[PDB]
């Protein structure tokens, strides 16, 4: 409920160390382009590969986001404190948000 | 200006002696000194418990700062640690300054 002129969200990027804990996030700009023409396509492995190379599936429209790898989350000065002081982490709980939509 | 923390009162200064043991005085009384005493020293246990402040760091550095570590590679003796004969060194002297700030 905001309209055209009124940004849906603000840009955090930071860390913050509270010592038991620590909150990492992250704010990045992505583009979606329009994948295969709005259209769900099987795709298989072309006859004459290899036989292990064999697969068979469908290629989406959707896209989708992967934040799975750990530099998404730390900086290397934050990876940094982490390692060089702890001797274990674990994840707790996750936010995510999408914001400031613009199609083209 | 050798370094360190400036104090008009510095932590007081401790004092200890033996109180002098005199040995077998004369049957006689003479006004003369005791140069004579029982040789003797004292042993014991000390501790010191100092409460030190710290002022944590807050950089928003993006690239990882330089740390005090220890090396890797293999050696005879580990630094900072006891030898064969079981002597402990020291083999380097470690400044307190690695993170950095901006002016
Ligand atoms: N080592 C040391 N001991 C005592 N006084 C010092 C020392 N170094 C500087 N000063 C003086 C001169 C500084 O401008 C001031 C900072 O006090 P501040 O506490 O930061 O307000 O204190």
């Amino acid at each position: 409920a905001d309209g055209v002129g009124n940004s849906s969200g603000n840009w955090h990027c930071d860390s913050q160390w509270l010592g038991d804990r620590v909150i990492t996030t992250s704010t990045r700009t992505w583009a979606l382009p329009t994948y295969n023409n709005h259209l769900y396509k099987q795709i298989s492995s072309q006859s004459g590969a290899t036989n292990d190379n064999h697969y068979f599936g469908y290629s989406t429209p959707w896209g989708y986001f992967d934040f799975n790898r750990f530099h998404c989350h730390f900086s290397p000065r934050d990876w940094q404190r982490l390692i060089n002081n702890n001797w274990g982490f674990r994840p707790k709980r996750l936010n995510f948000k999408l914001f400031n939509i613009q199609v083209k | 200006l050798m370094g360190g923390f400036g104090l008009k009162h510095p932590p007081p200064q401790i004092m200890i002696k033996n109180t002098p043991v005199p040995a077998n005085p004369p049957t006689n009384f003479s006004a003369a000194k005791f140069a004579s005493f029982i040789t003797q020293y004292s042993t014991g246990q000390v501790s010191v418990e100092i409460e030190w402040e710290l002022q944590k760091e807050n950089s928003k550095r993006w690239n990882p700062e330089i740390q005090y570590t220890s090396n890797y590679n293999k050696s005879v003796n580990v630094d900072f640690t006891v030898d064969t004969n079981g002597v402990y060194s020291e083999p380097r002297p470690i400044g307190t300054r690695y993170l950095t700030r901006n002016l």
